[PDB]
């Protein structure tokens, strides 16, 4: 029952309201918090998953519980039209997390990327350096399209944990129209 | 469909690279990408054969484009009702498109500002009145889109030529100027505009200068590049003086709708000249006789309590008249802006009160601190 | 108050329909009369501002209660000049 607190980010963006995955993007990642609830359930029922987004304002939607009744009803009408945000949203997530109260539960955060985003490469170095200065483990889970062979989320993942780090990921959208236990199906085996 | 794309889809030479990548769009069913793709292919300046023809694929996006914001729907409609310029078929097509739509935007006001363009061809009348009325009730909660409030300021200049009416395109011309800060058009709109704006606006009623607007500095390259007659005349009527000589220089100049507003405004000037005569004094011994108005403002004696009388009215006074001297009253002065001789005295005379204020307090205070002990 | 203090109002204007703020002053620094009060409405102004949310202060002092009568007035213990009379009020007219 290892001990984290799983901070959920939604990716309500204004590129997720097509339909190239499945029926529609906004189910398919539904059904991808769903079994990563579940998941960080099993792996732990001890810690706890609130979610935020990536929309206009990065929205607290839920605080961080352990049930999943309020994740259930927040990932529906969930306003999928947006401008994407990320070097804040580093910034908004990691003080949720440091609103928690058990801070020996690991700040682990998965993020949710399905459009492309206008990150400066300095910014998201000085959200490296300070993620190494801050004891943070996030596996990112790309969606969608970005600029295509997604760019920058190599870079901030490889300047994230050199020198042995192990513990963040990036997980790259396969752009193919692929069923979504297909596109979790290595994320649930491990990072 | 894609054949119907196919068809149109062979255009010419070149433009068949974006055409080649149409036909990559639907396949990949992306809808952003298209949504920006179709505002490429209908914001292209051309004559534009294929917006009519592929405005039926256009319906076939609506079918399972099902998320899409209808802004690009007004995007492509500009182009295509420009293309039809039919009052017929269109507006059907217009009532077909705002019973199609229920998205979270309002795009009910995009459906008004629809009906608002086709009111463009005629009906400036009919219902206007009725159906202008409902659209700023639906700008609610979120004026911020700025598109809504200029295309409803459109309609409500259109709104301004239903002849009987002077002061609506002055108070929401403030609106539209005040959301709107360079024009992002070709600059020579701006000059008309601003033109027609210093026209209108001082044919307004309860405007006379209003100099928050004579420094408007988005269009101070305009009165540069504006005729100066009517910079120069609105610094005359902020300046306040009766002054023949340059209001009838635009009557030199602004030949209509000058001799049927002529003795409008020259009564403005002949109230306006009253609350200047107050501020250029010191309001301190100020009760101004007769000779003074009837100099100044140039008018006979049996006018000057019409003129007095008439502010008193409206309420850019607040006096009272003795006649045994025809002395006129003052306990009244306009709130003026803050120039820098104003700043000067506002801070000189501020510290004159405070200082003295301070003097007698430090007086009071020790003189009777020993008690209070 | 600085910039980021209408948000908190923007957010919990979906608890009370006029969700009224306090500010004070934890360091009694201040010789005026802590606990101001504002209140966000709109003004909208002539220059085509579409829509400007304002604080506006509402008036505000320290009322009384029967139980916080007893409470206050016996944990001051400190300090009465008043004798209230004709020098209750001259230490509040040098204020």
């Amino acid at each position: 029952m290892v001990l984290e607190s799983t901070m959920v980010c939604v990716d309500n963006s204004e590129y997720m309201r097509n339909g190239d995955f499945l029926p529609t993007r906004l189910q398919a990642q539904q059904d991808a918090v769903n079994i990563v609830c579940h998941s960080k359930t099993r792996s732990n029922p001890e810690n706890n998953v609130g979610l935020i987004t990536l929309a206009n304002d990065c929205e607290v939607l839920t605080t961080l519980t352990p049930d999943t009744g309020r994740i259930l009803s927040k990932l529906h009408t969930v306003q999928p039209k947006g401008k994407i945000t990320f070097c804040t949203g580093i910034r908004v997530a990691h003080l949720a997390l440091k609103h928690r109260q058990g801070k020996n539960h690991k700040m682990r955060i998965i993020a949710f990327v399905g459009s492309p985003v206008e990150d400066n490469e300095k910014d998201l170095v000085k959200l490296a350096k300070r993620l190494k200065k801050e004891k943070v483990n996030v596996d990112i889970i790309n969606f969608g399209e970005e600029e295509v062979n997604t760019e920058k989320l190599t870079a901030f993942v490889n300047t994230l944990n050199g020198k042995d780090g192990t513990g963040s990921h990036l997980v790259t959208v396969p752009p193919g129209p692929s069923l979504a236990d297909a596109l979790i199906s290595s994320p649930i085996l491990a990072g | 469909v894609p054949g119907f794309l196919q068809q149109s889809q062979n255009s010419g030479p070149g433009q068949p690279a974006v055409w080649h990548r149409l036909e990559e769009l639907y396949t990949k069913k992306l809808w952003h990408q298209l949504t920006l793709q179709v505002l490429d292919f209908v914001q292209d300046p051309c004559f534009a054969q294929g917006d009519g023809l592929i405005k039926l694929y256009e319906n076939f996006i609506s079918e399972f484009e099902h998320r899409v914001n209808p802004l690009s729907l007004v995007e492509i409609i500009l182009h295509v009702v420009r293309q039809m310029t039919d009052p017929n078929v269109a507006l059907t097509f217009l009532e077909k498109t705002r019973e199609k739509v229920k998205s979270s935007d309002e795009a009910v006001i995009l459906c008004k500002t629809a009906i608002g363009a086709l009111k463009l061809n005629i009906g400036d009348l009919q219902v206007t009145k009725e159906t202008i009325e409902d659209v700023e009730e639906m700008l609610n909660n979120l004026p911020g889109v700025t598109s809504v409030h200029s295309r409803f300021y459109d309609l409500s200049s259109k709104y301004y030529q239903t002849i009987g009416n002077h002061a609506s395109y002055y108070k929401d011309a403030l609106r539209f100027l005040g959301c709107v800060d360079i024009k992002d058009l070709p600059v020579s709109e701006q000059q008309e505009r601003a033109f027609t704006l210093g026209l209108a606006g001082l044919l307004g009623e309860g405007v006379f200068n209003f100099g928050e607007l004579l420094m408007h500095p988005v269009l101070e390259s305009l009165r540069n590049t504006d005729r100066q007659w009517l910079i120069d005349t609105l610094y005359a009527f902020n300046s306040g003086n009766v002054e023949r000589f340059q209001t009838l220089k635009t009557a030199w100049g602004q030949q209509p709708d000058l001799a049927a507003n002529e003795a409008q405004l020259l009564r403005k000037i002949q109230l306006l000249c009253l609350m200047e005569m107050t501020f250029t004094r010191p309001a301190n011994h100020r009760q101004l006789t007769f000779e003074e108005i009837a100099k100044s403002a140039k008018i006979t004696v049996n006018e000057v309590e019409l003129l007095v009388m008439k502010a008193l009215s409206v309420g850019l006074v607040k006096g009272s008249i003795d006649e045994v001297d025809k002395r006129v009253h003052m306990t009244w002065v306009q709130p003026r802006v803050l120039d820098l001789q104003q700043i000067k005295g506002m801070k000189d005379r501020l510290e004159f009160w405070c200082t003295d204020v301070k003097s007698m307090e430090m007086l009071v205070e020790h003189q009777a601190h020993d008690i209070l002990t | 108050l600085h910039k980021n203090d209408i948000a908190i109002n923007e957010l919990m204007k979906r608890y009370c329909p006029n969700s009224v703020l306090v500010i004070i002053d934890v360091k009694p620094k201040d010789l005026g009369l802590p606990t101001e009060a504002y209140i966000s409405v709109e003004e909208v102004h002539d220059d085509g501002t579409p829509t400007s949310k304002t604080f506006e202060h509402v008036t505000s002092e320290i009322g009384a209660e029967e139980a916080e009568e007893v409470g206050v007035e016996h944990l001051l213990r400190d300090i009465k000049d008043t004798t209230v009379g004709t020098l209750s009020q001259r230490i509040t007219n040098q204020v």
